[PDB]
């Protein structure tokens, strides 16, 4: 899992 | 978009203000702003007949001289508030910071003579209903 | 929380006081009603401190209004802020003053010190936390110093531990109503330094003065001298309602400039002072506030500071400034008129900050001094009452009302005595 | 000078009524207005009740001009800014006018011409 | 487990405090309303939210400090400020009255009316701390709930927990700018309830910090929100290694086991290094080379008192930041060329570094940048004689004709006190003189 940001931080820069 | 901190001179409303340096009190502060800072083929240099508006430029070269002629929560307060509330010492109900919170938002058997034989639970029943 | 109490006595103090409450009264936003109509919340925390709670949301101005004669209390009541004053709080007998000091202490003044100091205590008991006892009266008159010289002393037989500061109204040089002004100075001078340790006292020409030079104003009535004796007495007590980074209260306003313990004789002042016509011309900025503050024509000086030196100095601000502008131009004054503040005392000036403007202004600030040229405010008197007591002009008055001559010189005396030690320190 | 001279001694008598409701304790109140024409001033009296719990004093306000919304383009009250059915906001109190003198009528028929006066008493 | 109880009394120490928890929470990653940010992370360790906070059950982190100051009108801006829903609704004891720049109303009358509810909170406080590491108390040194309150509690403190540090951070008076007329009295008769009560005096001026402002962060009238952030950062980097990781790492205890040498003279003048903007920031290269031949400038020092006409003696030169331990070698080594940071005899030694890894804060909003590095030369010299003959001159100059001395031996004192200060005061002068002497 992950916390609120990282989910985020990961749709603006690997597209997910 | 700022002023330099070494910039001396005259930037308005600096005099009534404070507590920020002078590149964030300067830019938080004319249309024509210029302070900041946001044909010559058909013819030779060698030529000394006439063209208009020829006899007037420099920044460049004579065969570009030419160039140039041409071109509700948290209503609260806490503990032992030495402020003042409205209706703080009238009325009460709860805690301090209940009172402060309540405060603030107000700111802004008969017949028994004629009873005989019927089950005294039963003539109250008659009473209140 | 900590609340002060206000008293007013003799028709200059009830009027003065009366233009005082409602320039509070609409700095802290209180209809003309009773109700309350502030434009912001910081105005809320501290409206105990000058005024008190009743049902109703209907504030109470707490303070209580005395005079001998009920003239000027039909036209307190009559007045724009007068239907807040609470008539348990209008206490008063029915002949008049007289203008003279003897129908106004000792046998006149007897059989009303019971009924007012029973409506006094009333309030100053169901006060949760007293703090001071202002007080506003005129030195020459009949009732001012009558009957406000015998509250302030039997406060201080009851209170003996509490700041109490006083706004008196010495009789001008050269421009006088009366022609018993210095009989009825003299005396009071002497009981005005027993007891009141602290007085703010500037006569009726620098008024005069201030409204015709600083302010520009051909015909001034008694109306805006009261608003600007008013606003010189609303700062005074600004940082025991509004908070600041660097505050003075009033009895941390006394220690700081009453170095000995007879030496109360201070010197009021208010500083955004400008023409009518100059507003817009005007840069209303602190280090200019302080050249006006300085000086002897736009600051309340009934006598000229540079005959004198100055003693001790405070300088209450309010508004949002920088500290560093005020604490180095305060240095700037001392070593410019190094000769004019005294030696043997290093720093001099008081400096206190507020957080939020007055009403109608962006800075605001309220000059409070203790010149040693105030001995020149008790010459005159004294130079005016060797000049008649020496005839025996009007001791018959004075004798008929059982009253003796032997402590009449004792007030001179004394003040012969009080200018002493002010001379002491050229 | 010269309106100190042509209305000297001519005082408009304005009878009015307050009402206050919407505080918690109030009672219906009845007011006198005087009004100077000699420089526009507007003092008003009060008359009370033969037992009224108020303290009889003379005055309500003093002589004065009186301004024309709440506490204070400095616009006052005149002649013409009142008349008979309108509300005055005296000092943020809403006040009634109900009656008035008959010289005052006669005054008012002279200039405008206001006709059959429909006076609304309270009770 | 290294917790750190920071009383802070005063109008001052209350000002300098509400601007030194923002950035004591900042760090550490502290929601203005207790429970931390709870959607992203900030990176912290869910243990240096200890030297200064207690975990509850639900995050509400609680301000392990105590404010006090008997007027209400400061504690009340914080009860109603920014900053609330936190501070303990205890932890801010409320007083009624002021002090009006009198000692007496802090060491006699009122002053002893709160410290049985104040000592009480400061030891309901040590319960929960297993480590209570030292007493930082942050209060003026010019005023009345400053030195007063301040007085009563430094001794009181110490009789009853004793064995600790006192190290205090306090506001003293500037040579020739000045507020209050007595304040040449209520400081020189704090400098004899302190001198043997607390250890180093972490002093600090105004005068000093406003020709900073100007001089350096370009901010010409700068105001005390201005000055406490600086003066509070000053307080995180000395408490950084009992909270941040770190190689060498200086603690609450070793700064005064270098610091402090002889018993009396414990009289230090702090230095913060990168003081600069954020337009003439981004350009410079803040060198731990700079960042130190600063430090020992006589323009950056936060207490006006020529660096020069004097001795250093001992100096912890504490290091936030990207540190590497190399640079800070050859830093101190020309410190010790520079023939004019003249040293005494007896410290051979000389320089305590503490290069803990952890970059500075920037307050939202402020003067101070993103500077990836600080330095805090917090130093004993002995040219802070000159800050004391200064203010002791002066008591004279006016105790001769004894001005002012009514309205204090008065609400309870002695006159004699008076002359045992100048004589305590003499007695630090002539220990200076005596102590820098070969
Ligand atoms: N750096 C800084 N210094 C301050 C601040 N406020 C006050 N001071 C200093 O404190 C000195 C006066 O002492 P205070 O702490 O304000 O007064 P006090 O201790 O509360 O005593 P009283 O004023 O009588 O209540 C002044 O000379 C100021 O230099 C501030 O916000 N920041
Ligand atoms: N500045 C000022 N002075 C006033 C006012 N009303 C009265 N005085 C002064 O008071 C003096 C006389 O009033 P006084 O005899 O003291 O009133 P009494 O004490 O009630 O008899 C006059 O010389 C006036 O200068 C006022 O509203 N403002
Ligand atoms: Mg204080």
């Amino acid at each position: 899992d992950c916390d609120p940001f990282t989910r985020q931080y990961y749709q603006e820069k690997f597209g997910i | 978009p700022h002023y330099i901190p070494g910039y001396t001179g005259h930037c308005p409303l600096l005099r009534f203000s404070m507590g920020q340096t002078y590149g964030q009190m300067t830019g938080q502060l004319p249309p024509a702003h210029r302070t900041l800072l946001p044909l010559s083929s058909s013819m030779v240099p060698g030529y000394t007949g006439f063209v208009p508006q020829a006899q007037f430029i420099f920044a460049k070269n004579c065969s570009q001289v030419w160039a140039e002629a041409l071109n509700d929560p948290r209503k609260f307060f806490m503990s032992g508030f030495t402020g003042y509330v409205p209706r703080a010492r009238f009325l009460f109900g709860s805690s301090f910071p209940v009172l402060s919170n309540q405060a603030l938002q107000e700111f802004g058997v008969p017949g028994y003579k004629f009873q005989f034989g019927r089950t005294y639970g039963h003539l109250t029943q008659d009473a209140l209903g | 929380m900590r609340e002060i109490v206000h008293l007013q006595a003799g028709q200059c103090g009830n009027q003065i006081g009366a233009k005082f409450w409602e320039v509070i009264s609409d700095e802290h936003g209180i209809d003309p009603t009773g109700t309350y109509h502030g434009d912001s919340d910081l105005q809320l925390e501290r409206i105990n401190v000058y005024y008190n709670e009743a049902t109703g949301g209907k504030y109470v101005p707490r303070a209580v209004l005395v005079d001998l004669e009920p003239g000027t209390m039909d036209s307190v009541r009559s007045g724009p802020f007068g239907q807040i004053f609470r008539p348990d709080n209008f206490v008063f007998g029915q002949s008049g003053a007289g203008n003279n000091w003897a129908k106004g202490h000792y046998t006149e003044g007897a059989e009303l010190v019971d009924s007012v100091l029973d409506v006094v205590r009333k309030e100053a008991e169901s006060c949760d936390c007293l703090q001071g006892f202002q007080l506003t009266h005129s030195l020459g008159g009949g009732t001012g110093s009558g009957m406000g010289t015998l509250l302030i002393s039997k406060i201080r037989e009851e209170y003996p531990d509490r700041i109490m500061n006083t706004f008196s109204v010495v009789p001008s040089p050269k421009v006088s109503d009366t022609v018993v002004e210095p009989y009825n100075a003299t005396l009071s001078v002497h009981q005005l330094v027993e007891n009141t340790d602290e007085t703010y006292c500037i006569d009726n020409e620098a008024l005069y003065d201030i409204c015709f030079r600083t302010l520009k104003l051909t015909t001034p009535t008694y109306g805006d001298l009261n608003h600007l004796v008013s606003a010189t007495m609303s700062g005074v007590t600004t940082c025991l309602r509004f908070p600041g980074q660097l505050n003075a209260d009033l009895r941390k306003l006394a220690v700081n400039m009453v170095p000995f313990p007879r030496l109360h004789f201070f010197m009021p002042g208010f500083a955004p002072l400008t023409s009518r016509g100059s507003q817009q011309y005007r840069a209303l900025t602190v280090p200019e506030l302080t050249q006006q503050m300085f000086d002897a024509k736009n600051m309340m000086a009934a006598c000229d500071p540079r005959h004198g030196r100055y003693l001790t100095v405070a300088a209450v601000f309010r508004g949002r400034m920088s500290m560093k502008e005020v604490d180095e131009q305060m240095l700037n004054v001392q070593n410019k008129n190094s000769s004019y503040f005294v030696e043997w005392i290093p720093n001099n000036v008081k400096t206190a900050v507020c957080d939020i403007p007055p009403r109608g202004l962006k800075m605001s600030a309220t000059f409070i001094g203790n010149s040693t040229a105030i001995q020149e405010l008790f010459k005159r008197i004294s130079e005016q009452f060797t000049a008649m007591f020496r005839r025996k002009a009007f001791l018959h008055w004075y004798t008929g009302e059982g009253m003796d001559e032997m402590e009449f010189t004792e007030a001179e005396s004394n003040m012969n005595d009080l200018v002493s030690e002010y001379q002491q320190y050229q | 000078l010269k309106q100190f001279l042509e209305y000297d001694r001519k005082v408009l008598r304005f009878f009015c009524v307050w009402d206050d409701s919407g505080s918690v304790f109030g009672d219906r109140r009845e007011l006198i207005l005087h009004y100077f024409l000699s420089d526009d001033t507007i003092e008003i009296k009060e008359v009370l009740p033969h037992n009224s719990g108020r303290d009889a004093m003379s005055l309500f306000l003093q002589r004065r001009k009186l301004p024309k919304y709440g506490p204070p383009d400095q616009e006052f009250y005149k002649d013409t800014d009142l008349s008979i059915g309108t509300t005055i906001n005296v000092w943020g109190r809403k006040v009634l006018l109900c009656d008035c003198d008959d010289f005052t009528k006669t005054y008012y028929r002279t200039k405008y011409g206001i006709e059959n006066f429909t006076s609304i008493p309270c009770k | 487990m290294r917790e750190c109880i920071s009383v802070h009394v005063g109008q001052a120490g209350v000002q300098i405090g509400n601007a030194c928890w923002e950035l004591y929470c900042l760090e550490h990653g502290i929601q203005p309303d207790g429970q931390m940010p709870s959607d992203k992370t900030i990176g912290g360790g869910d243990d240096s939210f200890n030297t200064f906070f207690s975990e509850t059950g639900a995050g509400k982190h609680v301000p392990r400090a105590v404010f006090v100051d008997l007027e209400p009108t400061v504690i009340d801006e914080v009860r109603t400020g920014t900053y609330r829903q936190l501070f303990h609704p205890e932890q801010l004891i409320t007083g009624k009255e002021d002090a009006a720049n009198n000692y007496a109303r802090g060491h006699y009358t009122i002053g002893k009316e709160l410290i049985d509810l104040v000592l009480d909170r400061i030891r309901k406080l040590a319960d929960q701390c297993t480590g209570l590491q030292g007493f930082l108390i942050f209060h003026s040194f010019g005023g009345g709930t400053g030195s007063g309150f301040t007085s009563l509690l430094m001794e009181r403190l110490s009789v009853d927990y004793g064995k600790k540090s006192k190290l205090e951070f306090s506001i003293y008076p500037a040579p020739q700018v000045s507020t209050a007329v007595v304040e040449p009295y209520n400081s020189i008769l704090t400098t004899h309830t302190t001198l043997e009560h607390s250890d180093c005096a972490f002093m600090v001026d105004n005068e000093a910090i406003y020709d900073i402002c100007r001089r350096n962060l370009d901010i010409e009238r700068p105001t005390y929100t201005n000055l406490n952030r600086l003066i509070g950062q000053i307080v995180s980097s000395i408490t950084a290694s009992l909270r941040f990781d770190g190689a060498l790492n200086v603690d609450l205890t070793e700064f005064q086991t270098n610091l402090v040498p002889y018993p009396r003279i414990h009289f230090p003048l702090a230095t913060y290094a990168p003081v600069i903007s954020a337009e003439k920031a981004y350009h410079e290269q803040l060198s731990v080379a700079e960042i130190t031949n600063a430090c020992f400038e006589p323009a950056n020092q936060m207490v006006k008192c020529d660096p020069r006409h004097g001795k250093y003696m001992a100096c912890c030169l504490l290091y936030r930041g990207d540190v590497v331990p190399k640079d800070v070698n050859a830093a101190i080594a020309t410190i010790k060329t520079k023939r004019t940071i003249q040293f005494v005899d007896w410290c051979p030694t000389g320089f305590k570094v503490g290069i803990n890894y952890q970059p500075p804060t920037v307050v939202p909003g402020g003067d101070l940048a993103k500077v990836q590095r600080a330095v805090c030369m917090l130093s004993n010299t002995t040219a802070i004689a000159e800050a004391w003959a200064r203010l002791d001159h002066k008591f004279d100059l006016m105790y001769a004709k004894r001005a002012f001395v009514h309205w204090y031996v008065g609400e309870g004192m002695e006159e004699g006190e008076f002359s045992e200060a100048r004589e305590d005061m003499a007695a630090l002068e002539k220990d200076y003189e005596e102590v820098g002497m070969d």
